[PDB]
RNA sequence: AGAACCUUACCUGGUCUUGACAUCCACGGAAGUUUUCAGAGAUGAGAAUGUGCCUUCGGGAACCGUGAGACAGGUGCUGCAUGGCUGUCGUCAGCUCGUGUUGUGAAAUGUUGGGUUAAGUCCCGCAACGAGCGCAACCCUUAUCCUUUGUUGCCAGCGGUCCGGCCGGGAACUCAAAGGAGACUGCCAGUGAUAAACUGGAGGAAGGUGGGGAUGACGUCAAGUCAUCAUGGCCCUUACGACCAGGGCUACACACGUGCUACAAUGGCGCAUACAAAGAGAAGCGACCUCGCGAGAGCAAGCGGACCUCAUAAAGUGCGUCGUAGUCCGGAUUGGAGUCUGCAACUCGACUCCAUGAAGUCGGAAUCGCUAGUAAUCGUGGAUCAGAAUGCCACGGUGAAUACGU
């Protein structure tokens, strides 16, 4: 049948927000369309600087916005010349004054998005759906992924006809709500149409709200 | 949505906003019982006349992401499915499924 | 020198206050027969005290807020016999028996999706 | 028995509904009790369908079937509830 | 002077009002008491398929927190200071005399 | 159900004569929730029998109630191509049930002006084995003496 | 609903319908001998009742 | 209807052309799209052929058609039977 | 989750052609603002006024108009080319893998057997030894208690009172919401393979999964969606694209499904009078006062709200009346007279008053829901929303029936 989105299901319990502001109704479908169009922005013009996640936070009639990245080099530049021109164009159009903040991703192998992604582009490169699909649940459990699932399906090796694969190794257990399961997903475009790829990587389970 | 209809809706709010006075006070005298029978037969004539795209409920709330017209929500701005595809990465604050 | 309960039943509750006297009752600033036309909430209200007879022997004073009748009736005799059994921490055991001590739970179960009710679900006929 | 027809990707000509009322009259002899039935007619690329379910005296019947037409469906449609039906009559009139 | 602080997570308005009632106790005055106030529920439901099924939700909510801190005896010190006081993002204040 | 099903309520007396039986009654009686409202008519009926019998309300109300109380109910059960009705005793606390609901459904089933005159009436006609209410108990009697040689079954 | 049946009447019960139906003694599913003597003993009062059925 | 203190409406459009009907005398059929507009005494004596959905029909107005709205004398439908 | 116009994808008629929606280039002109005319309107033709901000001496930056063509555009087709999302069997207790062993082999063992459990739940055995996805637990809510805090909430003891928590006070209590305590077969009998468990008892607000929610295994049905969006392919490109007015989606010999209101006296009508919960509000919720039989109107306090407003719960209860009638039951239908929203309510809105007063006397064969604060029954709110609920999603009041059993 259907499941619950992972990440959804564990937002107060164990995950946070990528959006954390406050605001009234007057002011709270105006905030997100324009959270929306930053990050439709940056993912955009960032494709090729491995990007995880784009937090983004509004203080107080202002903008600040931390873009985690396991390339953080080659988003800062030559002592931060792109990173001051995406916050000259940010401020275009947040409306207001904004910010940009770097963290780094030291385990990008440990990273949903990012091995999702991995992934995307290999078949993007006609490579084989196996080997890609392979590759990830070895590189994950190497570095002390608890557990690692990856789902690829579409029309795989460009068959007539579609189908839906998937590898599992160690725990990866979605019912258990404390459990920090990270996941992602990333649409591949091929020349057969779309291959969606789908990605759960357990880092184990926590004893506090926190 | 068709880009058009995504665009009349800019062209409709625009006008609405621009003619937002002329239309209020020209029907402020209409509803004035104790007023010239000259004027308000007037203002009748008048506010016909001003461009219909120009009216407030000529207008429909559409998802200001895919264009659509049905299923909007107020709160977010969106439609239904696109609130729920955002709820769940936890891009809209505080958000989050309900149990009682 | 007064002995406290509150009480609960449904959404109602009852805040008492029990002193030695001859038999005097007050809710919410009126009297017994007044408050409660229904019979059975007059019953509900007095039999902890028709139990451990002390009917006539203490005098009592009420407030409720929230619930309906019988919440608010209910909701008084389980304070009374909060406070009954705090004057005297010696009858909990028989009022214990006659299962007044216990707060009921018993609440209206939410609507829920694809319901009428809570459990009324739209009829289809197979005719 | 009341009857319905419907068309899933089908125009429900007068001989498509005259053809289908004359099968489905049959039915009643293997079973007396037969009361309102539903048709369906579909067409998805070259596979000719057609299912029908039918409310009866205490049950509910249902079968489909495929033909290179749709009156060839609705032939194999035929034999098949023929058979359901007497199922179900000999397992009232158990004595 | 009254100051209503109001956020969606209640760890993090639990820390605001923490805050404030250190510098109110700092600059010299006397802060009556943070006092917790009815929290509002804004639920929603939404059909979860794109088309047909009408009996498929989810049930959303958002939970607003609502503080009041007051101020007695405000000192002259104190109203600057509690005016000028950068804090947590994602949490609205209403300082008002 | 396949299983047993735990914990009995708990009826609580009527508020005037203290009875679990008469507050049963009230229920029986009793529609779309209505208590207060099944609660008068049923006293004003006691009433009314009380003031003819004079023989008291929960001693009265009774000798009705013993006129029309079976002793032998019959269950169906399908054998071959037939149905057999088969004897069985009457559990105590089931046959209260059955009177007491027999006399609601004969009174409703009358012409009188009140509820009220209905129940009264009946309740009378069933001290003296007269009304709907105690045809019934016969009839249902009538039954289970014809087909007695099916008592000894198990099946 | 709330709570399973009696364990032994059960058996007993189900002793006694492979009676009355007819089947050996030896298909009875218990070996918990406790349970095993409430099957044969409704199997055996069963045996008693066939004789006066038809 | 209408709220009686925001007095008769009628499209200003129609409302001009039936001055130079009834001043400047003429005697042809109008077109019109004008379904909205009530029928003010002005218009008693004058063919008018408002449209009804894909054609115009003639309204012959008298005394009997004032108040009503033009549209009340196009039918929009056709039904024959079953 | 709300078609008069709009929405709208359809019909008729009227128009448009690098296009309503982008980037690129040349040329012209600040952008605006105010008018008349023709036209259903799109649009076409005029008329007045205006000359801005950095520009380093060329102006670039706006944002508009014309021109060329690379293009835009398509709710066109295929859900049987797809992603994503969803129904369904089913919150059923299942579904599998590594190594070992058995078989020529498909396969098998484990996962069977004895018990037990809501549960592949647990235990004991055993060519199996282990592991994983499910089950359970972690999450929210509800039931009891304790600590901290006490206004806009609270009033037990005091004192005062215009007797209204109204006032000074009080921090007890109710309640608000952060943090804790608590239930584990833990304690006690009996049964049981010295097991697992079972049945009963104690205390306790709660007892054996306490109640309700969230949570949906591997898979099935080429199930549903190319009209949310995305997208392989195919097709249209002075038309399958674009604009506008009017109409249509609301048509009615008829068939089926889901509801509402009834058929009355456990009731109709009139007067009088109690007791809730949950939720909404910003240019929005709109009191009090005046007007009106009424829908409403005018004027205008307070409130971004435990404070103000929506907003007086109803069934209930007492007193009166009707007296079993197609009725003082029902309120469909239709005429007349209005109100409000809105450029505009003819087609096609909601509501109001006066008059009208239909079918219906408890529904053939069949057939559905529900096991407890449930069904039944009574009111209240919200989302969508200019206006337009008998639907949907929520909230309390009153409150049953019966389970022998398989
Ligand atoms: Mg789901
Ligand atoms: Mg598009
Ligand atoms: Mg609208
Ligand atoms: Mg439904
Ligand atoms: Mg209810
Ligand atoms: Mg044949
Ligand atoms: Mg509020
Ligand atoms: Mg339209
Ligand atoms: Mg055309
Ligand atoms: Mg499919
Ligand atoms: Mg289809
Ligand atoms: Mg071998
Ligand atoms: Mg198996
Ligand atoms: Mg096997
Ligand atoms: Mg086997
Ligand atoms: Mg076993
Ligand atoms: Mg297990
Ligand atoms: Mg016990
Ligand atoms: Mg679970
Ligand atoms: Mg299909
Ligand atoms: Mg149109
Ligand atoms: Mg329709
Ligand atoms: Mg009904
Ligand atoms: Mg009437
Ligand atoms: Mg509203
Ligand atoms: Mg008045
Ligand atoms: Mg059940
Ligand atoms: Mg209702």
């Amino acid at each position: 049948g259907q499941k619950v989105h992972p990440n959804g299901i564990r937002l107060g319990i164990v995950k946070p927000w990528n959006s954390t502001w406050f605001a009234n109704t007057k002011e709270f479908a105006d905030n997100l369309d324009s959270d929306f169009k930053v990050r439709q922005y940056l993912t955009k013009e960032l494709a090729k600087a491995s990007v995880s996640r784009i937090v983004i936070e509004r203080p107080a009639k202002s903008i600040r916005v931390t873009i985690h990245t396991a390339r953080p080099g080659i988003v800062i530049g030559k002592k931060g010349e792109d990173v001051e021109k995406l916050r000259k164009v940010v401020a275009d159009i947040a409306g207001v004054p904004a910010q940009i903040n770097i963290a780094e991703v030291r385990k990008p192998e440990l990273d949903a998005k990012l091995v999702a992604d991995s992934i995307t582009s290999q078949l993007e490169r006609r490579v084989m759906f196996r080997r890609a699909m392979k590759r990830a649940v070895q590189n994950a459990m190497r570095l002390g992924a608890k557990g690692i699932k990856v789902e690829v399906s579409g029309r795989l090796g460009g068959a007539e006809i579609a189908r839906t694969e998937w590898y599992r190794e160690g725990r990866v257990p979605l019912h258990t709500l404390r459990a920090d399961i990270d996941y992602n997903t990333s649409e591949a475009h091929t020349t057969y149409g779309v291959i969606g790829v789908k990605v759960w990587i357990f880092k184990g389970e926590i004893l506090g709200g926190m | 949505a068709k880009q058009s209809m995504k665009a009349r809706e800019v062209k409709r709010v625009a006008l609405a906003d621009k003619y937002f006075a002329k239309r209020a006070e020209l029907k402020a005298i209409i509803s004035d019982v104790n007023a010239s029978d000259e004027d308000r037969w007037n203002a009748v004539l008048k506010l016909q006349t001003l461009p219909r795209d120009s009216s407030p409920s000529r207008q429909r709330n559409r998802c200001r992401q895919t264009g659509r017209p049905h299923g909007f929500l107020r709160k977010f701005g969106l439609s239904r499915i696109k609130v729920r595809e955002a709820a769940m990465r936890g891009e809209i604050p505080g958000l989050k499924k309900a149990s009682w | 020198n007064q002995y406290y309960g509150t009480g609960r039943r449904k959404s109602s509750a009852a805040r008492v206050f029990i002193k030695p006297g001859n038999g005097k009752i007050v809710i919410n600033q009126r009297s017994l027969e007044q408050y409660f036309g229904r019979e059975t909430a007059r019953m509900v209200v007095r039999q902890p005290l028709e139990l451990v007879d002390m009917v006539e022997k203490l005098d009592l004073y009420i407030t409720v807020k929230g619930g309906g009748i019988s919440g608010q009736a209910g909701a008084i005799r389980h304070g009374i016999t909060r406070a009954l059994m705090e004057y005297d921490e010696s009858l909990r055991s028989e009022l214990r028996k006659a299962g007044f001590v216990t707060r009921d739970a018993r609440q209206v179960e939410r609507k829920k999706v694809g319901l009428r009710k809570a459990r009324r679900r739209p009829q289809f006929s197979k005719r | 028995m009341q009857l319905n027809i419907t068309g899933n990707n089908v125009e429900i000509t007068e001989a498509l509904r005259e053809f289908v009322t004359a099968k489905f009259a049959k039915l009643e002899q293997y079973f007396d009790r037969i009361n309102q039935v539903y048709v369906v007619l579909k067409v998805e690329k070259v596979t000719h369908t057609s299912d029908a379910t039918l409310h009866v005296n205490g049950g509910e019947i249902h079968a489909s079937a495929e033909g290179q037409d749709m009156y060839a469906a609705i032939d194999g449609l035929i034999d098949k509830l023929a058979r359901q039906l007497t199922k179900h009559k000999d397992k009232l009139k158990q004595h | 002077i009254r100051i209503r602080l109001k956020a969606f997570d209640h760890r993090l308005i639990d820390q605001a009002t923490a805050e404030i009632v250190e510098t109110a106790k700092r600059t010299g005055a006397q802060v009556r008491g943070p006092i917790p106030l009815p929290t509002r529920k804004e639920r929603f439901t939404v059909l979860i398929s794109p088309h047909v099924n009408k009996d498929a939700r989810d049930q959303y909510e958002i939970r607003t927190h609502l503080r009041l801190v007051d101020i007695v005896e405000p000192t002259e010190k104190t109203v600057d200071a509690l005016m000028r006081l950068d804090l947590a993002a994602g949490v609205d204040v209403q300082i008002s005399l | 159900p396949r299983r047993r099903v735990i914990g009995q309520r708990k009826i609580l007396p009527d508020p005037k004569f203290g009875s679990e039986l008469l507050a049963k009654f009230v229920n029986i009686l009793m529609v779309d929730g209505k208590k207060s409202t099944a609660e008068s008519i049923v006293y004003s009926a006691l009433e009314t029998l009380a003031q003819r019998s004079g023989k008291s309300e929960l001693e009265a109300f009774e000798v009705a109630l013993e006129n029309v109380r079976p002793t032998v109910e019959v269950k169906s059960r399908r054998v071959g191509g037939s149905t057999y009705q088969v004897p069985v005793e009457v559990r105590p606390v089931r046959r209260n049930a059955l009177a007491m609901r027999w006399i609601v459904e004969a009174a409703r089933k009358r012409g009188d002006k009140s509820m009220a005159l209905r129940l009264a009436n009946e309740l009378s006609d069933a001290a003296e084995n007269k009304g709907t209410a105690v045809k019934k108990r016969e009839d249902v009697h009538r039954m289970a003496e014809a087909n007695k040689a099916f008592a000894h079954y198990r099946w | 609903k709330r709570q399973k049946r009696d364990r032994l009447e059960r058996a007993h019960q189900r002793g006694y319908q492979a009676g009355i139906a007819g089947r050996s003694k030896e298909m009875c599913p218990y070996q918990t001998l406790n349970q095993r003597s409430q099957w044969l003993g409704g199997w055996r009062e069963a045996m008693a009742d066939r004789v006066v059925m038809a | 209807p209408r709220s009686l203190k925001k007095g008769p409406f009628i499209d200003l459009h129609l409302l001009k052309k039936v001055e130079k009907a009834v001043e400047s005398g003429d005697k042809k059929p109008l077109r019109t799209w004008s379904r909205r507009s009530t029928i003010f005494p002005n218009m008693i004596g004058l063919t008018i052929a408002v449209h009804n959905g894909r054609q115009h029909v003639p309204v012959f107005v008298t005394d009997e058609m004032v108040g009503h709205k033009l549209g009340e004398f196009a039918p929009t439908r056709t039904y024959r039977g079953h």
